[PDB]
């Protein structure tokens, strides 16, 4: 069968180099009409081609990256390679491989892809604050940590409906999110809402039990 | 410029 | 470079409905062979993109029937006839042509729901933020239908652009809606030197912005 498997450093800081590896099988670089490309994908994003290689050696590049970028391939070990040198934070992204044929001309085989950070940033846990106000609404502000990700849960799991825990956003390179729950006005205050924040690369976890504001 | 295709 | 333009970007659709996607290049892609390579792709959530229409109009064996490709010139479709559940995905026009090789931004194919106003709510800096200095405001524009909405921040009255960041959910499983939060931030120092905060939604629900408000003294 064939197939494509990316791997690469999971996370670099900026200015380092990049070096991908695609392992492929059930397919020969050694066989005419052969090629293989890199495509990546910033998340929430578009795909952006990058770089293409075939079996007799010619090689195209997206000029976008300008001289940063290097396709090569070892056919007797099955691979081809993408490095990208003085990596930024705009490198950031999904990277697939992806094969084309003469004879099946098109991008019918790609792979599950590497996902890169590129990071200044130091492990930081989060501040967590609360969000007090038929219905209401209350919440939790999760801010200022690294890397991704965090787990938000409500009344440490039993407060599953009525919930809404929005993507993180970056912020000087540091990740914020919040969380929003919505109980019968009749359950808060009395009954206790509290929302539970863990952290597993700073090993934090925290409660931060929701109680009503003045203004 | 143009992409391979033969 | 070619630049290809889809239309729309979002694209809401009944189950069972057709959904018809643009896709323009803004210069030929007619290949010197005489063949024109454009493909389309489909990505759905967690997965790679994946192949459904190659030289405009060439379904890709194993590919519904139900996708297909046409188009002339600089122009083309993709139709998806009788839309189901699994269709939902972002689909990408692409042409191999000309270097570099470029793809649309995407469109989204997504539900239609019934119209629903936001649920607005907003919250002051909390006491145990304002310790260590600083001072988020949020707001929560929740369960909302159509995705289209306009959201200001206002501080004693007068619009405030910096230091706002938007998140949004994506379309609900359930109930079709979205969900977006609002946040300023701001230094306690700036906080402090204003006392009435506000977050306004309007949405094509009401003729009327929802205001959610609060006074700083009054926390």
């Amino acid at each position: 069968q064939v197939t494509l498997k990316e791997s690469g450093p999971g996370i670099l800081k900026p200015s380092q180099t990049l070096s991908l590896t695609c392992s492929f099988s059930g397919f020969s670089l050694s066989t005419s009409g052969m090629s293989v490309g890199w495509i990546r994908q910033p998340s929430g994003k578009g795909l952006e081609w990058l770089a293409h290689i075939w079996w007799d050696d010619d090689k195209y590049y997206n000029p976008s990256l300008k001289s940063r970028l290097t396709i090569s391939k070892d056919t007797s070990r099955n691979q081809v390679f993408l490095k990208i040198t003085s990596v930024d934070t705009a490198d950031t992204a999904t990277y697939y491989c992806a094969r084309r044929t003469t004879t099946a001309d098109y991008f019918a085989y790609w792979g599950q892809g590497t996902t890169l950070t590129v990071s200044s940033a130091k492990t930081t846990p989060p501040s967590v604050y609360p969000l007090a106000p038929s219905m209401v609404t209350l919440g939790c502000l999760v801010k200022g940590y690294f890397p991704e990700p965090v787990t938000v849960t409500w009344n440490s799991g039993s407060l599953s409906s009525g919930v809404h825990t929005f993507p993180a956003v970056l912020q000087s390179d540091l990740y914020t999110l919040s969380s929003s729950v919505t109980v019968p006005s009749s359950t808060w205050p009395s009954e206790t809402v509290t929302c539970n924040v863990a952290h597993p690369a700073s090993s934090t976890k925290v409660d931060k039990k929701i109680v009503p504001r003045d203004c | 410029a143009e992409f391979r295709h033969d | 470079d070619v630049l290809m333009t889809q239309t729309p970007l979002s694209l809401p659709v009944s189950l069972g409905d057709q959904a018809s996607i643009s896709c323009r290049s803004s210069q030929s892609i007619v290949h010197s062979n005489g063949n024109t390579y454009l493909e389309w792709y489909l990505q759905k959530p967690g997965q790679s993109p994946k192949l459904l229409i190659y030289k405009v109009s060439n379904r890709f064996s194993g590919v519904p029937d139900r996708f297909s490709g046409s188009g002339s010139g600089t122009d083309f479709t993709l139709k998806i006839s009788r839309v189901e559940a699994e269709d939902l995905g972002i689909y990408y026009c692409f042409q191999s042509s000309h270097v570099p090789l470029t793809f649309g931004a995407g469109t989204k194919l997504e539900l239609k729901g019934a119209d629903a106003a936001p649920t607005v709510s907003i919250f002051p800096p909390s006491s145990e933020q304002l310790t260590s200095g600083g001072a988020s405001v949020v707001c929560f524009l929740n369960n909302f239908y159509p995705k289209d909405i306009n959201v200001k921040w206002k501080i004693d009255g007068s619009e405030r652009q910096n230091g706002v960041l938007n998140s949004w959910t994506d379309q609900d499983s359930k109930d079709s809606t979205y969900s977006m939060s609002s946040t300023l931030t701001l230094t306690k120092d700036e906080y402090e030197r204003h006392n009435s905060y506000t977050c306004e939604a309007t949405h094509k629900t009401s003729t009327s912005p929802i205001v959610k408000s609060f006074n700083r003294n009054e926390c």
